[PDB]
């Protein structure tokens, strides 16, 4: 699942949808997506993410 | 659709505008307007291009620009080998190519400023018996050698049966010219009168005919 | 595709006509729209034809 998946929800997050956490770790095998694409200024709501808890 | 003046004057050394007036598809588009210099039999050198620009080898004298639907260039420092006519050329879109002006004759001056000395004939009566008419307006004596013709029947202007005849030098060393009017016997007969007027540089000279 | 085993610099341009007239000279009537993507690039252009000096 990856951390942007966890807003869209594609089903490798379906398990995430609404996580919690104080530490959130990151894989390479992340797929934010299912349907291809991209959000746009995605590294700073990464980082928004990354300090949401 | 590029408009230009017929005849323009100018004392040597001083200053004449030439006018290129355009619409919204060939100079109001993004299309640049450039411009040609055609001497006497000589073929048209490049002159101003991309409005403004001038190639190697053309004086300061000629400077270009251009207004929103109009372009229009400028001639300071008059001298014998600028006597010619001048064309501008842009291109249009709602037509799907390269369009021209109708050329401007600059006529630089060294002589008098006379004006037509314009006499008309009506048809005679030996014409009308083969079931013809065409009148016949004579115009000498006149400097510079650029006119403009309108044929009217005692109101109203005639559009066709008109054939005008390009100026030339006469032996008086001015400028010479004549244009016909073809008509139906008829339409002779049934109007008030006609009138072959002529515009010279800033006056009207007409005359007039009426059936007898 | 970059057969190759360094990484591919791939450049393309858009042509900015002088005006709506033209674009339909050089291309014909209608909205141009450019798309380039590839496995992480999504984007879109469109030309900006209009006056200028």
């Amino acid at each position: 699942c990856g951390l942007l998946g966890t807003i869209t929800g594609p089903p490798q997050c379906d398990q995430f949808l609404e996580f919690s956490a104080d530490l959130i770790i990151e894989r390479r095998e992340g797929s934010d997506v299912c349907y291809p694409g991209k959000f746009v200024n995605e590294e700073a709501l990464r980082q928004i993410l990354r300090e949401s808890g | 659709a590029l408009t230009q003046p017929p005849s323009v004057s100018g004392a040597p050394g001083q200053r004449v505008t030439i006018s290129c007036t355009g619409s919204s598809s060939n100079i109001g588009a993004g299309f640049d307007v450039h411009w040609y210099q055609q001497l006497p039999g000589t073929a048209p050198k490049l002159l101003i291009y991309g409005n403004s620009f001038r190639p190697s080898g053309v004086p300061d004298r000629f400077s270009g620009s251009k207004s929103g639907t109009s372009a229009s260039l400028a001639i300071a420092g008059l001298q014998a080998e600028d006597e010619a006519d001048y064309y501008c050329q842009s291109y249009d879109s709602s037509l799907s190519g390269v369009v021209f002006g109708g050329g401007t004759k600059l006529t630089v001056l060294g002589q008098p400023k006379a004006a037509p000395s314009v006499t008309l004939f009506p048809p005679s009566s030996e014409e009308l018996q083969a079931n013809k008419a065409t009148l016949v307006c004579l115009i000498s004596d006149f400097y510079p050698g650029a006119v403009t013709v309108a044929w009217k029947a005692d109101s109203s202007p005639v559009k066709a049966g008109v054939e005008t005849t390009t100026p030339s030098k006469q032996s008086n060393n001015k400028y010479a010219a004549s244009s016909y009017l073809s008509l139906t016997p008829e339409q002779w007969k049934s109007h008030r009168s006609y009138s072959c007027q002529v515009t010279h540089e800033g006056s009207t000279v007409e005359k007039t005919v009426a059936p007898t | 595709k970059n057969t190759r085993k360094s990484p591919a610099l791939i450049v393309w341009g858009i042509h900015h006509s002088v005006s709506t007239a033209e674009q339909t000279k050089l291309y014909g009537s209608g909205n141009k729209l450019v798309t380039v993507g590839s496995s992480n690039y999504q984007q879109s252009f469109v030309p900006s034809p209009g006056a200028r000096p």
